[PDB]
């Protein structure tokens, strides 16, 4: 008895935080593996993991199961409203277009799907960009801090006051330009391609089933993250401020000083966020299946 | 119940080469990271160096690199560190550390078992 957007705001985050806490611990044995040897260096860890295996024995018994997802709230109070706000925004513009594949031809009806999916990414992204801004400011001061650094911040609210009164509202959305860019490439393909491909492979059976959906938004997730991958190479090397002078010339000087394939690298690593998305598409609709 | 016993260390002349002991009782030693550390009066306490429980791996510190030198013996439970060409400002407070082998810590500092030191004085 709510109103046609909360419920799928609500949706998308539930969907959202379940997809996070069951991908959880595989990002965490993920990263444990990856980072170990920073973590010698800075006298976190002091042997190398000789298995996956090992690395959860290891983990889990010391700590018990729940170990293994330690960090995991921090990445649900990230992924929730950001999710949220995709999920609603989507279903809002796809029927602010209301196309039929029927009434108005596929390729525009397809066109539909991407167009609400490039939107509803471009709006969350206004929404909740600042927000990603300063909990990362403060977790680096709180790192500092912890290592008898000079503290910046007490919370939140400080970082908001002393970024606005230093830049404006310019320094919490600084490099958004790349940043809504790649996302609206991003969730374009992720919810238009998603979209418009289920109906057309997932018919018969397939039709409510949940294997073929996660799959398919596996897919869907992996083709679009390695499209909108190049984006995210001038996004992260524009925000490293933390050089270029706009995206253009970021982009002209990577390509003409490293090469081409200097900005696809790192492709790789996405694969286990690409499970985290498609879950999260597939348990939405498995989610309003119940529901309506 | 369980006691880390610093072993040797007293006043010495500049340059001279000192070796320092730890003495584990309580534990599993063969299971245990060592760790030695320094405190000298009016300077905030550093990390001298670190060696793995099989005594595969050994970890120093910037300010002792090839200075200092680290090892251990399982079947006598003693952690030693060999102090060679000292200098003035080495002369601190030596305490000795452990921990059980592969688990994370939030860094250096972090320590199951503390010993209580041996005073080091280097004269001039
Ligand atoms: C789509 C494709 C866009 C594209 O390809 O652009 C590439 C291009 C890349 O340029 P760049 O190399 O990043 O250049 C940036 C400079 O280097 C310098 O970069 P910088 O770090 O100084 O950048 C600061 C950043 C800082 O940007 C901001 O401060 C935005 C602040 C928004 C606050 C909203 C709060 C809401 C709560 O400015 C921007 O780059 C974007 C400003 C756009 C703000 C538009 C917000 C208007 C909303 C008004 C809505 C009113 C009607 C509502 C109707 C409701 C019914 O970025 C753009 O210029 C397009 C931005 C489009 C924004 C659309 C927002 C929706
Ligand atoms: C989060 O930080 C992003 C960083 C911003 C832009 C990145 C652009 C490069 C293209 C890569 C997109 C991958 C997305 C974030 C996919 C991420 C996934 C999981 C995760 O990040 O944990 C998988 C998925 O849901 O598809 C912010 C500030 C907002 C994101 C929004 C609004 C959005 O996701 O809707």
């Amino acid at each position: 008895g709510m109103p046609p957007f909360v419920v799928d705001f609500l949706m998308g985050g539930v969907s959202a935080a379940v997809s996070k806490t069951a991908a959880a611990p595989i990002e965490r044995i993920k990263l444990l593996v990856q980072n170990q040897d920073e973590m010698i260096k800075a006298g976190r860890l002091d042997r190398r993991y000789n298995g996956i295996i090992d690395c959860f024995r290891r983990t889990t018994a010391d700590e018990g199961l729940m170990a293994l997802w330690r960090g995991n709230t921090a990445n649900v109070i990230r992924y929730f409203p950001t999710q949220a706000l995709n999920f609603a925004f989507r279903d809002k513009f796809k029927a602010m277009f209301g196309y039929k594949k029927d009434k108005d031809g596929y390729a525009k009806w397809m066109a539909g799907n991407l167009a609400s999916g490039g939107a509803a990414g471009a709006t969350s992204l206004l929404f909740v960009y600042s927000l990603d801004y300063a909990r990362t400011r403060l977790a680096n001061d709180a790192k500092s801090a912890k290592g008898g650094g000079a503290r910046q911040f007490n919370g939140l609210i400080d970082v908001y006051r002393k970024t606005l009164a230093s830049d404006g509202i310019a320094g919490l959305y600084r490099g958004f330009g790349p940043s809504v860019a790649g996302i609206v490439v991003y969730r374009g393909l992720y919810f238009g391609m998603y979209d418009s491909i289920k109906p057309v492979v997932l018919v018969g059976p397939l039709a409510n089933n949940f294997l073929a959906s996660f799959l398919l938004g596996w897919c869907v997730t992996t083709g679009a993250g390695i499209a909108s991958y190049p984006l995210d190479t001038v996004r992260r090397r524009m925000m490293m401020t933390s050089k270029y002078k706009s995206s253009i010339d970021a982009f002209r000087q990577i390509i003409a000083k490293e090469g081409v394939k200097s900005l696809f690298k790192g492709a790789g690593a996405n694969i286990l966020r690409g499970v985290a998305g498609a879950g999260v598409l597939s348990i939405y609709d498995q989610l309003k299946i119940l529901l309506f | 119940q369980v006691q880390l016993v610093e072993s040797g260390g007293g006043l010495v002349q500049a340059g001279d080469s000192l070796r320092l002991a730890c003495a584990a009782s309580g534990i599993t030693f063969s299971s245990y990271t060592m760790g030695w550390f320094r405190q000298a009066p009016g300077k905030e306490r550093e990390y001298i160096a670190r060696i793995t429980g099989s005594g595969s791996n050994t970890y120093y510190a910037d300010s002792v690199k090839g200075r200092y030198t680290i090892s251990r013996d399982n079947a006598k439970n003693t952690a030693y560190l060999q102090m060679n060409s000292l200098k003035p400002e080495d002369t601190a407070n030596y305490y000795c550390a452990a921990r059980d082998d592969g688990r994370m810590y939030q860094g250096f500092y972090d320590f199951e078992y503390w010993g209580q030191g041996t005073q080091v004085t280097v004269s001039s």
